[PDB]
């Protein structure tokens, strides 16, 4: 609740209102870097967003504009921007600032400035400075080792804002939307599902109601007992916990 | 310190045609292209116009200073050679200007800092005296500021700034009037945006001082 | 390869180490001695004569040592403060077990038997200084000596250092004298010498040191001389150039 | 690059382990030390992170006998230790000669300490750089040591960051015959060269040489002496 | 007058090797410092040569697929054959035809594919006739010891910093066309060169005409030379001196 | 000679009276070698207001550089203040008919 | 073996078959009484046989540097120092003796 | 991993990569025409091009531990 | 990139040793110099 | 950038070293935050417990660690390397007395520390001790004292205090909080020293997760409070 809004006006008044932009006079914010877990919020808050006008949305998945030479990159541009010039404030919805096929490390092998190239020359020709009507980015990725120091400049990433993964009472909010279009009897103890889930991932509880009518559909259950999410717990979270390489980290 | 706005302000009132390039998309992979891509620029330029070359960094491979008995650090090495022949090899000689910019130059070849060559060489420095009041004028010249707060209060301040964090003050104070819906500056927020953006000392874990 | 450390030999006999040493000393200072009947002589070079210094001690390149004996230095100044204070320490030790002073070899081949005894042992380093010898005993008089990183030595009458001034070993031959020995002849061959190869034009007096050694009544004085007149020495050679151009 | 240890050589140039060391004194805290006709006068450079911090906790300036003070450029935590080695080294010329140490004795025995961690291998050199003054016989004395192992004799010279700066400061600045009131004038503002924007009474710290002894300066004269004068 | 014995006398007259009874050469390289005319000399031969030029800069032979980055060398040199006598010039030889290296994942395989060509068509089976390759590069010691044989290149030429007298004379070609008034002397200028390039006496000439040019003026004087060397003549500012005393 | 401090003067005040005789470019180079000759001085604690204010004069004689002349005015004001008051009563004048030529008023 | 059968070393020329090769590249040259073959090849002993090749042409073209036909002991001097020159200085100092 | 080339060779493998994703979104995920695929290694293949309504379930086969070695034997 | 074209020969041979359809009677010899250097999908009993 | 030095303890390229600045975020695996403020003549430790088990017992958790009658410290970091941390502490503690023939100042104690987490550093071939210290006494003619101790052999003495994970949001709090000129009489310095990490690690806890250990000009004795007046003092704040 604190994040629907905190990115709402810092997007909605500089692209309702350029005419504070003459009453003191700058053009430059550009929008906020979302990072964190992967989680539900790249996709779900960039609809949150999408409440007022918005739409536009599209795609950036970060990959077809970042070839090498960047003089087909600066027409890959301005290529975007033929559908972004039909129209008022579009909001070019973007994907995988930071992320490339495979993972990203320091300077050694091909972990490099391939994103760089393209980027410091994005927040240079896409808005801002060279621009057209109030056009608005919101930067959102989760990776990141390697950044721009001069990217913390007010006109790239104005303010930042970080997205955490628990809550345990914004798991009951994400579990009754995801205990929705489920068949049941209203029998259930939802915050029993929560005291004994250990999930601390709002796309993993995705999963776990999905499992929970794995059990149903064992021993018929056309309804779902609240023994079924108790059974997901235990199938999903021990999953959870078998994996390596838990080291991941947005700058 | 203003290096590349130098660079877009001879763009403006020159005839010419402006080519800039970063130095940064031929030290890649695929042995052979490196070399080529500085034919590529050339070829279009002498074909072309009185022109303007502006490679805007070689703070990297600038400097030979050893002979590379490994691998892949010979076709690092081979690019300046290639460089070097395209400059100051045969005549080549009518209207091709070439701009370079870097930071310290102590570091990269001898061979390239021979007049005939790079004859013109500019040092930089920061924000001195008279030249605060300069860059502080101009920006809040084409800024509604309209107050009584002097902004020499900050002209007469130590912590030298580079010149494109002054650039950063006067844009996060407007920020930090409009974000609390004035219409104007007040010039109380402009203490905070000046102590904002003056705390770069980091960590340094308060040790090696 | 085998730029591991000094206790293993190459493929076939070229300890690299030893040789990366050897080659180390050419980037130093510059000494020199000179041959000389009834006497003996140094000359070396001031390096980095910046005007925020002060020279409190007067005698950087030169140690004067037992008695009757000095050094020149030239190589890394870390190891050269261990051995000038190991190299005192044994002629006192000589001359507490016999009580006569060291007869100007064997004190030699003490030091060339610790710096030997670098390349065989551990993991570390040889010495990365090479020296010169001045002094008189009782048996053969006045004496030159030229310590190497291997330990290996040899005695000279003229000689100096190698890649800063290895064109200097061409001069002496060509300008070589050999009887008419005496010191005002030799200090008018090592100002020569020294003007070829410090590049550096017109010769500062301030840039430059010369240290002698005579035997008067049965004493054995040893001047480092003045810079007074050092400014006379230099200035007579200044006009031996305006004398030597009326051949042309 | 072949560097990586301490024992072994490369093979063209010197040790490049000792050269990676004083990278580490650049990145010290400045410091600056000018010898008057009269006295030596250490200053340095010292601010605190936070407002937190108590600056008369620990100190910079550091007497080592009742004639002899001492300074640095690089980590305090390597300075502890030869401060340590130089005052129990000074107890040790006193008790055989029964007379207070001269200053370039010191020096030939604080630098071979510091050649001894350049040896091994297993082992570290310092980080630190030091400024030794004191007025021994008359005339007074100011010195340098390093990480390496050797040593000077300095009439006015400025360490940490910023030393190009300052260098170029004293090169147009130092003067043969001043007195040491004047000394300590020109050693502040050679530090309002490199320094931060605040500086008070507890953001520098300066400690003198007489003829009649070494003495740290206590904030009260620091507060009056940089009030106004320049 | 080196060149002229390679290139001028065996196109001009062949038949007095043909009575003098030797072979003819063919393998010219220029080495030497930076900025000491190299590159003049091989446009001052094509100006005059009454010959085909080919000129082949020493980087297009390796485009970016293996066996063609090759052989258009092999087709570079039987196209000199169709004009039949030629010169072909090197540019800058620090670039393929520096060293055979090891195996692995280092060194090039490729660099030395093309350069094993350049090895064998001057030398194969067929030897050609008519055709003279000049090769111009610093780095003398890390060019491979293959094609420095001398079957390949038989004239190696130096060229060293000019003398005072030959730093007068390249004055005089550059201040040609420049405009001195009177009571200016060039001697005195080139003494204050020790040891300059020569190619940096040009920078010399255009910065003193600078000088005028922003004072609106066409007259040069002696003073806007001596202004003019303390800005080309610059040093290298080792600072902070523990580098220095490091290594003493 | 060797000493310097003199020299300073004698190009400054050779400044004035060539922009006195009314020829403009000859004291802009007696002004650069001034400026060139005063980057090695201890302190010129009073003359760089001095060398300051007829840096503005000479600036505004260009009548081309209303800007960055107005700063070097200024300058030389603050280095009179209070310890040469004569001059600094002065220095209002020049900087204040600076800002009237930029039609800033 | 298999394949390759024979493995053949050619090294560097001795002091004896050397006489055959300057005497073959002075075969059609008018050479002067003056010289000694076995002067340049005792002194020095190494260089290849193509080195060989280029000291005959070296000292033919120092005749008609100075206006002659035959070639003397005197071209051999200066030739045999030009063509070496291309060779650096040397290995280690004096440690084995 | 799609790579961007001059002479052909693999543009024409993405027109064939493509119409394989264009026809897997091209009808409702309704269970009826379920397929199934299978690789060695993991590291070649495209992730973010299958991750939400692709290729998705992960069936990994771990080596045998003790006794599933003993019942295979 | 690289050796892409090799690798379609190569897996189209893998998937008529192994796979759906098992041939019966083809007996496949094989013999090589570096064995190191040979991919585990052939190194897998039931091919070799 | 870094390989260089990543492995053992060598100097990087004109930069620091790695593997002392890799043992403070050795700190942090901990899951812990603990607060030191002086403000006048007394001074205060706090620091929550985590018990994540009901078999887990009560009185072997606390780390306030009684090193003399007058020198009390708190522990962070890991929790096997601080407890040998604090038995070099409690044994030099006794040498000073028994060698000196007085106590201890408590500004002594963090050199003769320190320095023994130098030679670690300077001399190779042990792992050094990823665990902080925090010193509290009473000076006579000084006052009361706060120390904090570093794993690189760094200390120094400073009002408010904060360590464990969330240093930089607790000291941010604590410069805000000392500015203005108010006095410090017991019970400002606790309820500011809960208030700083109620927000900060926003618990605002129940009276039975903390510790709370003192000393006062008064009774020099070092005083770990009773759970009892924990809450006297928690009733306090929220009245
Ligand atoms: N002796 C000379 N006389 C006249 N001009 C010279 C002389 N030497 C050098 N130059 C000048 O130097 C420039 C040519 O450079 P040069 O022919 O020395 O190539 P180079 O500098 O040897 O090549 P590289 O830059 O790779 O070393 C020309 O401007 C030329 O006028
Ligand atoms: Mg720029
Ligand atoms: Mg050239």
């Amino acid at each position: 609740s604190e994040q629907i809004r905190e990115l709402r006006e810092v997007i909605e008044l500089p692209l309702t209102n350029p005419e504070l932009f003459q009453r003191v006079g700058i053009i430059p914010p550009k929008g906020c870097l979302l990072y964190g877990p992967p989680g539900t919020g790249k996709t779900l808050l960039a609809r949150a967003v999408a409440s007022q006008l918005d739409c536009n949305f599209l795609k950036v998945v970060s990959s077809s504009i970042v070839d090498k030479y960047i003089g087909e990159s600066a027409r890959l541009i301005r290529e975007m921007f033929n559908y972004a010039r039909d129209h008022q404030p579009c909001i070019i919805f973007m994907d995988e600032i930071d992320a490339i096929g495979g993972r990203r490390f320091s300077e050694g092998t091909s972990a490099d400035r391939e994103i760089q190239r393209t980027l410091m020359e994005l927040l240079n020709q896409m808005d801002g400075f060279d621009t057209l009507h109030r056009v608005k980015m919101i930067m959102a990725t989760n990776r990141p080792d390697t950044l721009d120091p001069a990217l913390l400049r007010p006109g790239r990433l104005d303010r930042k804002i970080h997205i955490d993964l628990p809550n345990e009472q914004a798991r009951l909010d994400i579990l009754k939307i995801h205990a929705g279009p489920i068949t049941k009897h209203g029998e259930i103890d939802y915050e029993a599902i929560v005291k004994l889930s250990d999930g601390f991932n709002g796309a993993d509880l995705r999963n776990v109601c999905t499992e929970a009518g794995m059990f149903a559909i064992r021993a018929d259950h056309d309804f779902v007992v609240q023994e079924d999410f108790m059974k997901a717990v235990r199938k999903v979270a021990d999953s959870k916990k078998l994996e390596s390489k838990l080291d991941y980290k947005p700058v | 310190c203003g290096k590349t706005m130098l660079a877009k302000a001879v763009a403006h009132h020159t005839t010419a045609a402006f080519i800039r390039v970063v130095g940064s998309e031929f030290v890649q992979k695929y042995l052979g292209e490196g070399p080529r891509m500085v034919r590529d620029v050339f070829r279009l330029a002498k074909e072309n116009a009185p022109a303007i070359i502006f490679i805007d960094e070689i703070d990297a491979i600038a400097t030979k200073r050893f002979d590379a008995q490994t691998g892949a650090d010979r076709e690092v090495q081979r690019i300046l050679l290639e460089l070097l022949n395209q400059m100051d090899g045969f005549d080549q000689n009518v209207n091709v200007k070439v701009i370079m910019a870097t930071n310290r130059a102590d570091t990269l070849d001898p061979a390239l800092l021979r007049p005939g060559r790079l004859d013109r060489k500019i040092e930089f420095p920061l924000p001195d005296r008279r030249q605060k009041r300069l860059i502080f004028s101009t920006i809040t010249s084409k800024m509604n500021l309209s107050e009584e707060v002097d902004l020499e209060d900050y002209v007469a301040r130590p912590d030298k700034i580079s010149g494109a964090d002054i650039n950063s003050i006067c844009q996060e104070s407007g920020m930090l009037a409009v974000r609390e819906n004035r219409y104007i500056v007040l010039a109380k927020d402009f203490e905070k945006a000046y102590k904002t953006v003056i705390k770069k000392d980091e960590q340094e874990h308060e040790f090696y001082k | 390869r085998y730029d591991s450390r000094t206790t293993i030999f190459s493929p076939e006999g070229r300890l690299y180490q030893v040789e990366y040493a050897m080659e180390a000393i050419g980037h130093a200072g510059t000494c020199l001695g000179i041959l000389a009947n009834d006497g003996v002589l140094l000359a070396a070079e001031r390096r980095n004569i910046h005007k925020l210094l002060d020279e409190v001690f007067f005698s950087e390149k030169i140690y004067k040592l037992n008695e009757d004996m000095a050094c020149s230095v030239a190589g890394i100044t870390s190891d050269a403060n261990v051995l000038t204070n190991e190299l005192r320490l044994i002629a006192q030790r000589y001359l507490l077990q016999y009580q006569e002073p060291i007869p100007c070899e064997q004190l030699v081949t003490a030091l060339c038997d610790i710096k030997q005894a670098y390349t065989q042992f551990g993991g570390k380093r040889p010495f990365g200084v090479s020296l010169l010898y001045i002094g008189w005993d009782k048996h053969y008089g006045f004496q030159l000596y030229q310590s190497d990183p291997s330990g290996n030595y040899g005695g000279w009458k003229a000689t100096c250092i190698g890649n800063n001034s290895a064109a200097a070993v061409s001069m002496l031959k060509q300008d070589y004298k050999e009887g008419e020995m005496t010191l005002k002849s030799a200090l008018a061959l090592a100002i020569k010498v020294l003007n070829k190869t410090m590049d550096v034009s017109k010769l500062s007096a301030e840039k430059v040191e010369i240290a002698t050694l005579t035997r008067e009544n049965g004493k054995t004085v040893i001047r480092v001389l003045k810079q007074k007149e050092v400014e006379q020495l230099i200035k007579k050679h200044e006009e031996e150039e305006a004398k030597a151009e009326r051949e042309k | 690059g072949y560097s990586f240890s301490l024992t072994t050589f490369s093979p063209s140039g010197k040790l490049v382990q000792i050269e990676y060391a004083l990278a580490a004194v650049a990145g010290g805290a400045p410091s600056v030390g000018i010898k008057a006709a009269n006295g030596v006068v250490l200053a340095t450079e010292k601010k605190q992170k936070s407002i937190l911090y108590d600056e008369r906790s620990v100190h910079k300036v550091e007497p080592i006998t009742k004639h002899i003070g001492l300074v640095y450029s690089g980590m305090g935590p390597d300075y502890r230790v030869l401060v340590h080695r130089a005052r129990k080294l000074a107890q040790q010329y006193y008790l055989v000669y029964q007379e207070p140490i001269p200053t370039a004795q010191l020096v030939q025995r604080v630098a071979s300490v510091m050649q001894e961690y350049t040896q091994s291998g297993g082992v570290r050199p310092f980080g630190v750089s030091l400024l030794i003054c004191g007025w021994n016989e008359g005339r007074p004395y100011l010195f340098q040591s390093d990480p390496s192992g050797a040593y000077f004799a300095w009439k006015a010279t400025a360490m940490g960051k910023n030393y190009v700066n300052g260098k170029t400061f004293l090169e147009k600045r130092y003067n043969e015959d001043l007195e040491l009131e004047d000394a300590i004038h020109t050693a502040i503002l050679t530090l309002k060269e490199s320094f931060e924007g605040q500086m008070t009474e507890d953001n520098i710290e300066v400690g003198i040489c007489n003829e009649a002894g070494f003495r740290r300066l206590t904030p009260t004269e620091v507060k009056d002496y940089l009030a106004a004068i320049a | 007058k080196e060149i002229k014995e390679v290139i001028e006398l065996p196109v001009k007259h062949p038949e007095l090797f043909e009575a003098l009874g030797i072979a003819q050469p063919k393998g010219v390289l220029l080495y030497g410092p930076p900025g000491t005319g190299k590159t003049l000399l091989a446009r001052a031969v094509a100006h005059h040569t009454d010959c085909t030029f080919i000129r082949v800069s020493g980087s297009e032979l390796v485009q970016k697929f293996i066996g063609e980055g090759a052989r258009m060398v092999r087709e570079l040199f039987v196209m000199a054959r169709e004009h039949a006598p030629s010169i072909i010039f090197m540019d800058e030889i620090d670039s393929i035809g520096s060293s055979r290296l090891e195996g692995g994942s280092g060194g090039d395989s490729e660099v030395q594919r093309t350069m094993l060509e350049l090895l064998n068509q001057l030398d194969g089976f067929e030897a050609t006739k008519n055709i003279k390759v000049i090769m111009a590069t610093n780095r003398i010691d890390i060019l491979d010891s293959a094609l420095l044989r001398p079957g390949r290149i038989d004239r190696k030429i130096e060229f060293p910093p000019p003398n005072e007298e030959a730093r007068l004379d390249i004055l005089k070609i550059h201040s040609r066309k420049m405009n001195l008034t009177r009571g200016i002397n060039l001697r005195k200028i080139a003494e204050l060169m020790p040891g300059a390039s020569g190619a940096e006496v040009k920078g010399v000439c255009t910065e003193a005409g600078m000088y005028a040019l922003r004072e609106r003026r066409v007259h040069v004087t002696q003073e806007d030379f001596e202004m003019a060397v303390a800005k080309v003549m610059q040093k290298d500012s080792e600072k902070n001196m523990s580098i220095k005393k490091l290594w003493k | 000679m060797d000493d310097k401090a003199l020299l300073v003067e004698v190009q400054l005040l050779e400044s004035k009276t060539y922009h006195a005789l009314s020829n403009l470019p000859k004291a802009r180079a007696a002004l650069t070698s001034a400026r060139t000759t005063a980057n090695a001085i201890y302190c010129p604690p009073k003359l760089q207001a001095t060398l300051d204010m007829q840096s503005g004069i000479i600036h505004a004689a260009e009548e081309k550089d209303w800007k960055t002349a107005y700063s070097y005015f200024y300058e030389a004001f603050e280095g009179y203040d209070s310890i040469d008051s004569p001059k600094a009563i002065t220095s209002l004048k020049y900087m204040l008919l600076c800002k009237i030529m930029l039609n800033t008023p | 073996p298999g394949r390759i059968d024979r493995k053949i070393e050619f090294p560097l020329p001795d002091e004896k078959t050397k006489k055959r090769i300057f005497q073959i590249h002075t075969s059609r040259m008018t050479l002067a009484d003056d010289v000694t073959l076995d002067d340049l090849i005792m002194a020095k002993d190494d260089l290849s046989g193509a080195d060989i090749k280029a000291i005959c042409t070296e000292a033919g073209l120092m005749a008609l540097r100075e206006r002659r036909m035959k070639v003397t002991n005197e071209d051999f001097k200066k030739s045999k120092e030009n063509v070496l020159y291309k060779k650096q200085e040397g290995t280690p100092e004096g440690l084995y003796l | 991993k799609r790579f961007d080339s001059e002479k052909a060779g693999d543009r024409e493998v993405q027109r064939t990569m493509l119409e394989l994703l264009n026809q897997l979104d091209g009808f409702q995920p309704n269970t009826q025409v379920k397929v199934i695929a299978a690789t060695n290694r993991v590291d070649i293949l495209d992730p973010a091009l299958l991750r939400s309504g692709r290729l998705d379930r992960k069936i990994e086969f771990p080596m045998p531990n003790e006794e599933a070695r003993a019942r295979i034997m | 990139g690289g050796d892409n074209e090799v690798q379609r020969t190569m897996l189209e041979l893998i998937n008529q040793l192994d796979g759906f359809d098992p041939r019966g009677n083809i007996k496949v010899l094989m013999a090589t110099n570096r064995p190191d250097t040979l991919d585990p999908a052939l190194m897998r009993p039931g091919r070799l | 950038s870094a390989g260089f030095d990543r492995h053992i303890t060598i100097f990087s390229p004109e930069g620091r070293l790695y593997q002392v600045e890799y043992a403070f975020k050795a700190i942090n695996q901990g899951g812990l935050t603990s607060v030191a403020v002086r403000g006048k003549d007394c001074a205060v430790i706090v620091t929550q417990k985590k018990v994540p088990d009901k078999l887990l017992d009560s009185s072997t958790v606390t780390h306030l660690f009684k090193i003399t009658e007058n020198i009390g410290c708190v522990m962070t970091g890991m929790t096997a390397d601080s407890r040998s941390q604090v038995q070099r502490a409690r044994y030099e503690a006794a040498n000073w007395k028994y060698k000196y023939g007085y106590e201890i100042p408590v500004d002594m104690l963090c050199k003769r520390i320190a320095d023994i987490s130098q030679v670690y550093t300077q001399n190779a071939e042990m792992r050094p001790l990823g665990c902080c210290m925090i010193l509290i006494g009473i000076d006579e003619e000084q006052g009361p004292q706060v120390y904090k101790c570093d794993p690189a052999g760094y200390y120094c003495g400073f009002k408010a205090t904060a360590a464990g994970v969330k240093q930089t949001e607790s000291t941010s709090f604590l410069e805000k909080k000392v500015k203005k000129k108010f006095d410090w009489t017991f019970e400002q310095t606790v309820e500011t020293a809960i208030t700083c990490l109620s927000t900060v690690l926003s618990i605002d806890f129940k009276p039975s997760e903390i510790e709370v250990g003192v000393v006062t000009v008064e009774n020099p004795k070092f005083r770990i409070l009773t759970e009892a007046e924990i809450d006297a003092h928690l009733v306090a704040l929220a009245e």
